[PDB]
């Protein structure tokens, strides 16, 4: 009650917020009916809300993803529509009020809470099955990095209802940002919502950095573990190395605005290009968070329905071991007009396209993958070629602007947001999309629609290259990114391509949904019955379809790269032992929600200045933390009459399907 | 188990020490951001800091004879010498809210000449991680005395063990890059 | 054993404190070699502490809790002399030239 | 094609084009080959395409490995001659090598519009500027508020304008005539209105003209209190002249931030 609310903190008198803030209450109310109407209320709890299984936590990371994907695009949808009616003379709906925070909305969402639980929930449900691992390290921690994601999205989400959203762009650079500049709680709601969720991905890096040295299986060594893994393991790192720096940085603006210290103020001995420095040494890593998984997803795809070896092996990790380094030393060419000198310029452009070599290595080992094999056009592979098309296009234009005297002309415009929706919707939006199709019948034991999954695959792709080509056209033109009224009307005409192009991307998302909806109606009949649909050669489809909730009645014994396909080879591949032994699991906890559920009440406390009510939350998750350290009934052990039970009912699918 | 804990507790220690980094990074470049107020000569006073050096420093071999006490099945002396190094920490928190609740008196807080923000939000975030050092060692206390050295004592013994060596570790670069520096 | 580890590494991290601090409240009639022995002696107690009492080892978690470390000292000497390097340039342009 | 970078008026700008135009030439040569490469290949050995030839055990290739580590490495290597020999010549804070007198012109940052000073001609103006054609112009940039960014795009080099702080830009142009200015980094509500207009006059003898001009408003600029009644919060400002200026204005507004 008490603190900054006052009840005209709701944006009354304001209808196209207050329609979608009832379009998500009712929207949300009406999920909360059907829970109660069929009865799932303990079944989502004790399975899958305090569940430390991986492959629950891996679905849960994705869907909120997805639903999150629905808002970050559906606010895009608008400054589209703006822009295109604010060209050619009309001030239109979106006031810049209004305007400024959606761009900053989409920018954090679909950074945090879109591309970064989508790579996280990939790594999730994969990377414990490829490894011959039956959980991750620490399966508690991973249930409690999930929760604190979704604090993030609580407190972006409240911000529509509660109060405001900050209006400074996704990373907000200083004095803008500062107290005497931005004095709402919009900036409170975008530090609390990246400190809260950003310690819960730091424990997600730890988590699966000790999980793929430590948990392999016997006989893997490094390398002859699968490109995958290669891949979130270097991805890890940078997460363990590089969301350190967003915390201290986040926290140093938080100390600037509630506090009165001076970090990146302009009068009183405050430096505000350090923060500008500070927010990019962990900016460069973390699209490189983002693109290194799916580099994985994509290596995976294409030795599998290339129906070949992946060329290069050697190479393709190595490179991706350059990649992990190199992302450290180029981070000050995102502020190449700040005024450095020509030496400062020159080196972290130089060591900027150094990084775009390892990239190429990979690009090219992906194609002589497919270079002499039997290359079957699934949705999944449909998703890999096009990725190779798109992200050269848009890798190509990141090189151009790491020359300084190209990037003085090109800096902060609209051919710079078209080189990286570029490289994220075809990169990462295109390897999240390939992963889900993949690893569906892993997941849920059915297979989605190939139909419905091509269509949205032709929607997302030229479907992008209407709504972009023209932001490259654009910024030549000299438009700049988060213009919102009266804009030129020169620019108009390339801004109406450019919605148009929006309209079709909105076609793909509605594409997956019909995707989703006809393989669930019909997943009797697409019913994955051995675990392994495609002709798989990782461990993951040596397993049943779901896994058995412990992976592996027996860990395999790995003696060469592609381990279920030398077994599929030298004619095993299905071994049934003769007896099983008791496997040592841990226990679901309900502590990690109630971590998370003080730390969300924590959070808004410091945004609306309610200060008891930020020390009962703080108070509340260290209490929870030591409560938690007296529990003793952390682990129990699989009986072997449930093993049996499970692994009988897999062989003799396999049985009936010819093997 | 008890090294798979024990390895990824270092991995976070590592973590750790770049968010460390971050501080010593802002506290260079707004060394000389002072407004027209104090300097490091100005402020730091030697003598106080030597003490504060050394109390950290008996806290250090104090937490290696609880380690030494933890491989015999001495539960009473791993309790007696976790005490100690209570003590010589609280000594160190004590100093370090003494030394900053006279700048804040005297009108030479953070929210005064920028310097004083690099000094407090590097000095205050080294004392927070040792206060929550404090409360997990208050905590790990309890949990011997009732449950001894258990398999999972053990490890949250070490796992401590590593935390606590690592703030004085941490120490050694604030002394030298702040106050030693900062003195000349 | 473990015991004379502890006590040859407080014995040490003592001198490599009290000579650091002695040469600034004395004053050793040079600035430039008190700047150098004291990051001298803060580099070797750095060291001594890693030791004798973290325990670091080339043969601990098989070849790692050691090149993690090395890792994380490189990303250190590169985020911080980087952005030291960034700043000094920053700050000696944006001035009234 | 005639889109304000594929056609500069200006030098910096011109010798930017070029350099966009062979790097994007230079990438073409790995880029191309891999789209091509993307959708030959896909075409050629289909699962349904019997004649083609299947290898399903070849990984290994020393000679296509060499091709895939040495040709991006020596594109980059052509790509890092070019960007630090061109990184040198096109930094701004370098004057240009004219040897015909440069203009200077002092920029401040406003919420949220553009000061400009003249100080040799005791001149000030808001949201417009004027200079001769062919005639280096040297940019002393600042701002009074959260950071911005000065922008011609048809004349060449962007630069930051931060409080307490003095960036210097070089421009010059090679045909007479007007140019749109615009704020390239974003300072608040007022963002889309940070638009100037920069005029190239034909010679010195039309730009004396609109300096004799802007010397016949009666409103001044003597004193910091009347640039502060100025640098209250607006939007969509029109252009305004200012006849008579302090000395050192833009020394005062770098130093009410660092003192
Ligand atoms: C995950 C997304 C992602 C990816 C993959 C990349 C990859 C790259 N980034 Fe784009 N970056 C990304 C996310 C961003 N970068 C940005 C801004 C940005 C800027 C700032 C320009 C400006 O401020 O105006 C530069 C210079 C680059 C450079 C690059 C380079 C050189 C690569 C390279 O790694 C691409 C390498 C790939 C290539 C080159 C194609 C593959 C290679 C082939 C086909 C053959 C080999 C060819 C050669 C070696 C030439 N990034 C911003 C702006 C944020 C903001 O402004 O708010 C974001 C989000
Ligand atoms: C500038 O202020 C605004 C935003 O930024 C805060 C917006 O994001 C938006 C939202 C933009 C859109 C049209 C999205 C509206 C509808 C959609 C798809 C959101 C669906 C999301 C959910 C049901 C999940 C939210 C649940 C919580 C955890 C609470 C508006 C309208 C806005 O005015
Ligand atoms: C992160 C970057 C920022 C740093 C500052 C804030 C965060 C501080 C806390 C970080 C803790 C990191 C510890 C990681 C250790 C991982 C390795 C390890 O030793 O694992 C131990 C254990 C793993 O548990 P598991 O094996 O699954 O089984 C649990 C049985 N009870 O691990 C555990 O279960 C114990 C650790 C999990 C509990 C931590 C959750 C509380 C964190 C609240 C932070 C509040 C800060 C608020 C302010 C934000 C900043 C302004
Ligand atoms: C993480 C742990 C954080 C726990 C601490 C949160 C609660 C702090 C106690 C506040 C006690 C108090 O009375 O402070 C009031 C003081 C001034 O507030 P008041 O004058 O009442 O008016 C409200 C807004 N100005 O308010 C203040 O001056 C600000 C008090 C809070 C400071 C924010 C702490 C920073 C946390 C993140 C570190 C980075
Ligand atoms: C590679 C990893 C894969 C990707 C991770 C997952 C991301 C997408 C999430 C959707 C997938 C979850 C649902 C699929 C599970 C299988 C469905 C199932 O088992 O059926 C249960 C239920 C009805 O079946 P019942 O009779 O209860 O039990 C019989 C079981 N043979 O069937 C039902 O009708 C209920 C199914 C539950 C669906 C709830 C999930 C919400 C997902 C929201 C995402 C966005 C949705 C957009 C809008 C939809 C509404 C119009
Ligand atoms: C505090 C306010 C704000 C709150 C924010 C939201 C909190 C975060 C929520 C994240 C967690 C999402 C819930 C996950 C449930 C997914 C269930 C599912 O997909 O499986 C249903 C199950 C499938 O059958 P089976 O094959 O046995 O499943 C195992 C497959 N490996 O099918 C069955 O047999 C049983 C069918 C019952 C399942 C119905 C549950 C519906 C899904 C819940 C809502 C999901 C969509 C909305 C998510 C919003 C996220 C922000
Ligand atoms: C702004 C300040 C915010 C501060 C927030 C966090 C600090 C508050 C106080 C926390 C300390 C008490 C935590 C509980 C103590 C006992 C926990 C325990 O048993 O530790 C051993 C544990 C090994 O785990 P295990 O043995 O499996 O048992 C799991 C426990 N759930 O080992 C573990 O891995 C768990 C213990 C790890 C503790 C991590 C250290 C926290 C460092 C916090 C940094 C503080 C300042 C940061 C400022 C923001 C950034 C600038
Ligand atoms: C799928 C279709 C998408 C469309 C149509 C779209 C559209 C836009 C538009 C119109 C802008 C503002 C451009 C400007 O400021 O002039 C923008 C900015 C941005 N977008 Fe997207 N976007 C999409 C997806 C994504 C995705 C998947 C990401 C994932 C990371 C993303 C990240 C960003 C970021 C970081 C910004 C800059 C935020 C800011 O300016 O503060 N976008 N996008
Ligand atoms: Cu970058």
């Amino acid at each position: 009650m008490f603190g900054k609310l006052s009840l005209d903190a709701v944006p009354f008198h304001e209808p196209i917020v207050m329609v979608t803030i009832a379009g998500i209450i009712l929207g949300g109310l009406a999920l909360v009916g059907l829970i109660t109407y069929f009865g799932k209320w303990t079944y989502l709890w004790k399975e899958w809300l305090t569940s430390v299984d991986h492959k629950r936590l891996g679905i849960m990371y994705i869907i909120v993803a997805i639903v999150m994907l629905l808002r970050g695009f559906a606010d895009a949808i608008m400054m589209r529509s703006q822009q295109a009616l604010a060209s050619a003379g009309e001030a239109g709906f979106l006031p810049p009020h209004h305007y400024d925070q959606i761009f900053t909305a989409h920018g954090v969402i679909m950074i945090f809470f879109v591309a970064m639980p989508f790579v996280i929930g990939l790594m999730n449900l994969v990377v414990p099955l490829q490894i011959g691992a039956r959980d991750v390290a620490f399966p508690f921690l991973n249930n409690l990095s999930f929760w604190f994601t979704v604090v993030g999205v609580i407190l972006v989400n409240v911000s529509l209802g509660v109060g405001e959203f900050a209006q400074t762009g996704w990373l907000a650079y200083p004095p803008l940002s500062g107290i005497e500049y931005s004095p709402g709680v919009g900036v409170d709601y975008w530090i609390w919502s990246l400190q809260l969720s950003g310690i819960g991905t730091t424990l997600t890096g730890i988590n699966f950095f000790v999980t793929i040295l430590k948990m392999r299986a016997p006989g893997m060594t490094m390398f002859k573990m699968p490109v995958f893994t290669w891949a979130s393991l270097c991805a890890n790192v940078l997460i363990i190395a590089s969301f350190p720096i967003l915390t201290v940085t986040v926290a140093l603006l938080t100390l600037d605005r509630y506090l009165g210290t001076h970090f990146f103020t302009n009068d009183m001995g405050g430096n505000m290009m350090m923060y500008i420095n500070l927010i990019w040494a962990w900016g460069h890593p973390e699209v490189y968070i983002l693109i290194l998984p799916v580099f994985g997803v994509f290596s995976e795809i294409a030795a599998t329905f290339s129906r070949k070896r992946l060329f290069g092996y050697t190479s393709l990790v190595w490179a991706t071991v350059c990649i992990t380094v190199l992302s450290f030393i180029v981070w000050l060419h995102h502020f190449f007009t700040m005024g450095a000198g020509a030496n400062v310029n020159a080196f972290f452009g130089i060591t900027t396209m150094i990084i775009a070599i390892p990239t190429g290595v990979k690009i090219f080992n992906w194609l002589f993958t497919m270079y002499q094999g039997r290359i079957v056009f699934h949705s999944a592979m449909l998703w890999t070629i096009g990725f190779i098309v798109t992200f050269s296009v848009g890798g190509m234009t990141g090189v151009l602007l790491a020359v300084p005297g190209a990037d003085f002309v090109l800096h902060n415009s609209l051919f710079l947001i078209a080189h990286f929706h570029n490289v994220i919707i075809g990169g990462v939006v295109f390897g999240c999309f390939a992963g889900m199709t993949y690893w569906w019948p892993k997941a849920f034991g059915f297979k989605l629609n190939e139909t419905w999954g091509k269509r949205a695959f032709w929607f997302w792709i030229i479907g992008f290259f209407v709504a972009f080509m023209p932001l490259y056209a654009l910024g030549f033109m000299g438009m700049t990114r988060r213009l919102s009224q009266q804009i030129d009307p020169q620019f108009h005409t390339m801004l109406m391509i450019a919605a148009s192009g929006a309209v079709l991307i909105a076609l793909g998302i509605l594409c997956l949904v019909i995707q989703m909806y006809v393989s669930i109606r019909d997943r009797d009949q697409n019913r994955d019955l051995t675990g392994d649909p495609w002709g798989g050669r990782t461990l993951e489809w040596a397993t049943s379809s779901p896994p058995p909730f412990y992976n592996f009645a027996v860990v395999p014994h790995v003696h060469e790269r592609d381990a279920f396909w030398e077994m599929k080879e030298k004619g095993e591949a299905y071994k049934k032992p003769d007896h099983y032994e008791e496997i040592h699991m841990p226990k679901n906890s309900g502590a990690g929600i109630v971590i998370a559920a003080f730390s969300t009440i924590f959070g808004f406390a410091m945004i609306w200045h309610i200060w008891w009510l930020a020390i009962v939350g703080f108070a509340g998750m260290i209490i929870t933390w030591i409560v938690k350290s007296f529990d003793e009934d952390v682990d129990y052990y699989v009986p072997v009459a449930e093993i049996e039970k499970l692994e009988n009912q897999h062989f003799d699918e396999i049985t009936k399907a010819g093997l | 188990a008890g090294g798979t804990k024990i390895f990824g507790f270092w991995i976070y220690l590592m973590s750790d020490c770049i968010l460390f980094s971050i501080l010593f990074a802002t506290y260079a470049v707004l060394v000389n951001g002072t407004a027209g107020g104090p300097t490091g000569k100005d402020i730091f006073e030697l003598p106080f800091v030597l003490v504060e050096t050394f109390l950290l420093l008996f806290s250090s071999i104090t937490y290696g004879m609880a380690a030494i006490a933890m491989y015999k099945n001495n539960k009473s002396q791993v309790i007696s010498w976790l005490a100690l190094t209570w003590l010589f920490g609280a000594g160190f928190i004590g100093m370090e809210i003494y030394e900053f609740h006279h700048l804040i008196v005297n009108g030479m807080g953070p929210d005064r000449s920028g310097f004083l923000s690099a000094f407090f939000a590097l000095v205050g975030t080294h004392g927070l991680h040792v206060t929550s050092g404090l409360i997990w060692m208050a905590v790990l206390m309890v949990q011997i005395a009732r449950r001894g050295l258990t398999s999972t004592n053990r490890t949250r013994i070490m796992c401590l063990s590593l935390f606590w060596h690592f703030l004085d570790v941490v120490w050694i670069c604030v002394f030298t890059v702040v106050y030693l520096m900062g003195a000349m | 054993g473990s015991v004379k580890t502890y006590m040859t590494g407080f014995i040490l991290s003592i001198i490599l404190t009290v000579i650091p601090f002695w040469m600034v409240m004395t004053g050793a009639a040079s600035p430039a070699v008190i700047l150098g022995t004291i990051l001298a002696m803060a580099v070797v107690q750095v060291l001594v502490h890693l030791v004798c009492f973290l325990h670091m080892n080339t043969k601990s978690d098989e070849g790692w809790n050691m090149t993690a470390f090395v890792f994380t000292v490189l990303i250190i000497a590169i985020l911080v002399v980087g952005s030291i390097w960034i700043m000094w340039n920053l700050n000696y342009n944006m001035m009234m030239h | 094609c005639n889109s304000a970078l594929l056609d500069p008026k200006g030098q910096i700008g011109l010798e930017q084009r070029s350099l966009i135009l062979t790097a994007f030439g230079l990438m073409l040569i790995v880029v191309i080959p891999a789209i091509l490469m993307a959708v030959g290949f896909a075409w050629k050995y289909r699962a349904s395409n019997k004649d083609a030839k299947y290898s399903p055990n070849w990984s290994h290739s020393n000679k296509v490995e060499a091709v895939v580590w040495t040709v991006p490495i020596l594109i980059i290597i052509f790509l890092a001659v070019l960007t630090w020999k061109t990184t040198h010549a096109l930094e701004p804070s370098k004057p240009l090598a004219h040897d015909e007198k440069p203009i200077t012109i002092e920029v401040v940052s406003m919420d949220w519009k553009w000061f400009f000073i003249y100080p040799e001609q005791g001149i000030a103006t808001v949201n417009e500027i004027a200079f001769p054609a062919n005639t280096p112009v040297y940019f002393k940039v600042t701002s009074n508020s959260v950071m911005n960014s000065f922008f011609i795009p048809r004349l060449g080099s962007q630069i930051y304008a931060m409080a307490g702080m003095q960036t210097r830009l070089h421009l010059i142009a090679n045909e007479p005539g007007t140019y749109d200015g615009i704020s390239a980094s974003y300072s608040g509500p007022g963002f889309s209105g940070m638009k100037f207009k920069a005029i190239a006059t034909p010679d010195r003898a039309a730009f004396d003209q609109w300096v004799a001009k802007a010397k016949q408003s009666p409103n001044t600029m003597s004193d910091m209190a009347a640039f502060e009644k100025l640098a209250a919060p607006s939007e969509y400002n029109q252009v305004e002249y200012f006849s008579n200026v302090k000395p050192d204005l833009f020394a005062d507004v770098i130093n009410k931030f660092m003192a």
